[PDB]
């Protein structure tokens, strides 16, 4: 068991890693897609200002 | 506006101020229940102070460890407390005396150890932290000495182990009919009581243990212990219905002068009624 | 007062301080019924800052120094702010609420708690 | 849809239906009524908002506010303000039900909000007691509520056979519909006066807004305890209608024992447990202004709050929690919110879809 | 137990992650109503030059 | 009918000398019974005095019920 | 005379410098020491502040008393 | 309501149904506050039997046709009778409240409760 023991361990860290990876590779993705629809909604509203 | 709702406010009001009378009623009674309930567990402890007195004075060789003071690291109490609110601020008043107790031990550098009685205890040292050892609740009016060998058997097990140094008892004094104050005193290590008597009266004989006198010594120091408890739980029975007396009478005379401002704030409404009433009329009859 | 004219935090402490007051003034009607001590830690905690919220919002101003004799006093938005953010968050919990009671900014609070 | 999580669950409004919306002064009904018209932008029925007894700043505003959302895109402005005289007062509803009419007639469909028929009372009023007419109770002629009843009685649902004989076989297949969302003022919450009682026989239904729920944080400061609506399950879509029973039991709930609410420390534990839920689904209720919500939205948050994922969040962060989630959802699952948004419908998928995305957002989000 | 402990200290990582993500979030979504307000007051400025 | 606010200006001159003498019972009873009315819910703690009086209140009480059209001489 | 609701829009410009600056927030004090008797009749704690402030509100009360027909100057 | 139109086992069904209800309404803060453990053995049998009384009053409407079935019942009056005379008395004091919903006479309110 004390065998086993050192083998889980590194079992746990690397999917800590591996989830560190994915969550974060996903949160700055949003955040860009977030940015570029900011961008089209100001793109929708200014060519409405200069309409009216 | 609906004057018939405020009129039933105002009867309601009155209902529950004769309802709080009748309890104010009930508490005295118990109130006198639980005070000569009180002076019947005295010839118990004065017969053991007694016994217990002239066996350690007769017999100086050793000292047990309920009655030397070792140095402290850790002291311990037990508190006694309610069941139910609704009655002043007796609950409130012993926790801050506790609570400044402990935070006077504290700069000490002496941690603290708990053992409650009472459910509101149990939820304000639940919430408070700190090391509980035991709980107990539903003690009730007359508690059986049964009940309350848990908390007491638990705080002088953790003594026995050197693990606590005091254990102090927190309750409340049945000081008259009306005030009751709280009280912190510390029991395990025994102080002297009265080991003055029997000195100079003292006779020279000496009793027959049957067996030997160290395990006599111990078997009634726990019991005088368990006693001390008892008897200190049931006044703080006596003061709490003290107290939720002291709170229904006052209850009843807040209720008392809500009637006299209501019917005020009705009077004057039901005028204005009467005078909308007749203008509106008046006008009504003269556009015609 | 909406967040888009005073701003995000202007809004949030006005809105905290009068939820604060609402509050007490539920709380009024038990209190005077039964006790203060029926109600939980923090509804007394609520009724203490309530009081000194309420003393908080006294002021000399400098035409009253007649009435009374004290000179007044012009409190800075930011002062005003910054001491009801202090407020609210317990710093103060440890003042007096007659600390509270015809001063200025937040300093005068501190200096008259002292003085006392 | 009027967009408030409040309303469309418990106080649900048709098409047809006249729900009115009575309260004390400032707590917000010409709010409710500006976001129940901002919210129409994709339902595709026309608005009428008709403004009588206001000063024109006020006037001004709310038509800067319409414009800056684009909701004036579909919308028409009567103005009677305070300086007009009291013959405009007291005409400018029915020439605002005559502008909403016109869509009703021919297929479309219309919803017409008339701002303080308190107002239009008093100058009807005004008018009644100059030319001698006898007065009444509170000095109001005695024909005030056939003034309110001939006007909110136009507010109504024809059927197709109607339409396709208004417009001689130009419009055959369509119905028609108007919708309308008076607005009266309360003194001191007093709802026994004179025109308060007349009104609130005509409509449907009713929107009480409290001012101590205001003050208390509660926006809107729906009252769920006296708002109905006669309608009912019937102008509810399929989604929206299964779920909203949770939050009206839990509300009940609460709602009957709220005389303890100060006792929780005093009380077993199955009414604690009640009053548990019952503060986190009042506090699920607030919302802010301008801000409306889809019905996907809505039954994400409803439903998060039925099964107990919110049990285990304090109360005080339950609102960045729901808002959360909802960008949560808007991010990830765009296909799943617009299939709900563009039917309503409610299968063991979907279902099944919003557990496997609520349970994922408290897994791996951390709000 | 201590290689449980160690799982225990991973599960730190994820929440160091979580929360890190979450400020990237909201430090690049408050960019957008910048661009927003940006595209907005240029809108403004423009209104002006043109209606001179 | 309400025994508490109901009176008869007359008074015992517009009774039969029984009814008259036998009266007094009956209206201490309903007082007594309607002084302490409150302490009829807890019946717990109820000294020996005043749960004789509570026990006769309600026997009273009880006894003035009565159907229709079932006059008494 | 009632402290709370009690003023003089004319202030200290009424009276001799004497009085003027002596009398202070006289009217102040009382009117906030019949709000905080009425809200601390069963206040149990009582910290040193609210009792030096209650102790002197009834002071200030008894202070103001006189007989008829009884001028000061 | 009265026993001279309606027969007396009439009126003194009704009347004792009453009782029961207007016993149990009261019984509602004590309930909320202690629950059902504390109170006595008598006033437990109320509670559940008003809360079974309170179901049996439900009833399916034939006119609907939907979501219950086309469930016309017109129960007639002396069956109401027997059912809360029995359940007055205690012969159903064993079946789950549950089984007392929905339904029409007595019969089948004990088939729904064999049934499950
Ligand atoms: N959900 C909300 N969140 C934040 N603020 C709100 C919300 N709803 C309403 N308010 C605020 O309530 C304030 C006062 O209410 P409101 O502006 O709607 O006037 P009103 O109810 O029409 O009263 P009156 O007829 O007397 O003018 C508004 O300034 C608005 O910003
Ligand atoms: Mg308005």
């Amino acid at each position: 068991d004390l065998a086993d023991a050192q083998a889980q361990v590194k079992q746990e860290l690397d999917a800590a890693k591996a989830q560190a990876a994915q969550l974060i590779e996903q949160a700055n993705r949003r955040a860009a897609q977030l940015i570029e629809e900011a961008r089209t909604q100001a793109a929708a509203e200014g060519e409405r200002i200069r309409q009216q | 506006a609906n004057l018939k709702e405020i009129r039933a406010k105002v009867a309601s009001i009155k209902s529950t101020q004769k309802i709080t009378r009748a309890m104010q009623m009930v508490a005295a009674s118990k109130m006198r229940r639980a005070q000569e309930r009180m002076a019947q567990g005295r010839p118990y402890a004065d017969n053991m102070r007694r016994v217990i007195a002239h066996l350690v004075q007769a017999n100086p060789e050793y000292k047990h460890r309920y009655m030397v003071d070792r140095p402290v690291k850790r002291v311990g109490y037990i508190i006694v407390s309610s069941d139910r609110g609704l009655a002043g601020g007796l609950n409130i008043n012993l926790f801050k005396k506790v609570v400044q107790h402990v935070k006077a031990q504290q700069e000490q550098s002496i941690e603290v150890q708990f053992a409650l009685i009472g459910q509101k205890a149990v939820s304000f040292f639940k919430n408070y932290g700190g090391k509980v050892l035991g709980a107990t609740t539903q003690i009730g009016d007359a508690p059986s000495l049964e009940q309350l060998t848990g908390s007491v058997q638990v705080m002088l097990d953790a003594f026995d182990k050197g693990e606590l140094d005091r254990i102090y008892l927190v309750s409340n004094g049945f000081v008259n009919a009306m005030t009751q104050k709280p009280k912190v005193e510390q029991l395990v290590p025994l102080a002297p009581a009265e080991e003055g008597d029997d000195l100079n009266r003292t006779y020279g004989w000496d009793y027959i243990y049957e067996p030997e006198a160290e395990e006599l010594l111990n078997g009634l120091l726990v019991r005088y212990i368990e006693s001390m408890v008892y008897q200190g739980v049931i006044e703080n029975v006596a003061c709490e219905q003290s107290a939720r007396m002291v709170a229904m009478k006052a209850a009843t005379d807040n209720a008392g002068q809500l009637i006299k401002d209501l019917q005020l704030i009705y009077n004057k409404l039901r005028q204005a009624a009467i005078t909308q009433e007749i203008s509106e009329i008046v006008g009504g009859a003269a556009a015609v | 007062l909406d967040p888009l004219v005073v701003g995000q935090e202007h809004y949030e402490i006005a809105r905290a301080v009068q939820n604060v007051l609402q509050r007490y003034k539920e709380l009024k009607d038990i209190i005077a019924i039964l006790g203060m001590d029926e109600l939980a830690e923090e509804d007394k905690l609520v009724v203490y800052r309530a009081r000194k919220i309420q003393r908080f919002f006294s002021q000399p101003f400098h035409v009253a120094e007649v009435f009374t004799g004290a000179p007044g006093k012009l409190v800075p938005l930011k002062e005003t702010i910054r001491g009801f953010k202090g407020l609210l968050a317990g710093e103060y919990d440890h003042i007096p609420e007659q600390a509270f009671y015809m001063v200025g900014g937040i300093d005068e609070v501190i200096a008259k708690a002292e003085k006392l | 849809q009027t967009g408030y999580k409040s309303v469309d669950t418990m106080i649900p409004v048709g098409r047809g239906q006249r729900e009115l919306i009575i309260g004390d002064r400032q707590t917000g009904k010409t709010a409710m009524a500006i976001d129940a018209i901002i919210a129409q932008k994709n339902s595709g029925i026309k608005c009428v908002y008709v403004a009588i007894g206001q000063k024109q700043s006020t006037i001004a505003n709310v038509v800067r506010k319409l414009e800056e959302t684009g909701a004036m895109a579909y919308t028409t402005v009567v103005a009677a303000a305070a300086a007009d005289p009291a013959a405009m007062q007291y005409l400018a509803p029915y020439s605002g039900c005559t502008m909403g009419e016109y869509f009703r007639d021919r297929g479309e469909d219309a919803l017409i909000i008339y701002d303080d028929l308190s107002k239009q009372a008093v100058a009807y009023r005004q008018i009644s007691l100059l030319l001698r007419r006898p007065p009444g109770r509170e000095a109001y002629p005695g024909d005030v509520f056939y003034l309110h009843s001939r006007l909110l009685e136009r507010a109504s649902r024809v059927s197709a056979e109607y339409v396709e004989k208004f417009t001689n076989g130009a419009v055959t297949g369509k119905t028609g519909s108007l919708t309308a969302l008076p607005i009266i003022e309360t003194q001191a919450g007093d709802v026994s006066a004179f025109v308060p009682t007349n009104v609130i026989s005509i409509t449907d239904g009713q929107i009480f807004l409290e001012t101590s729920l205001f003050n208390a944080g509660i926006r809107p400061a729906v009252n769920a305890g006296i708002s109905v609506s006669r309608v009912g399950g019937s102008a509810q879509t399929k989604i929206i209608k299964k779920l909203s029973g949770g939050i009206r039991t839990a509300l009940a709930q609460y709602r009957e024992l709220a005389a303890f609410a100060q006792f929780a420390s005093d009380l077993d534990e199955a009414t604690r447990k009640q009053l548990e839920h019952g503060q986190r689904v009042t506090e699920l209720m607030k919302q802010k202004q301008y801000a409306p919500y889809s019905i996907a939205d809505q039954a994400v948050s409803v439903y998060a709050s039925n099964e107990g994922y919110m049990a285990d969040v304090e109360v005080k962060k339950i609102v960045d929690f729901d808002a959360a989630l909802i960008a949560y959802f808007r991010s990830e699952y765009a296909p799943l919110m617009k299939q709900i948004d563009e039917t309503g419908d409610y299968n063991k998928d979907i279902e099944a879809a919003i557990k496997a995305g609520i349970e994922s957002f408290k897994a791996t989000q951390t709000y």
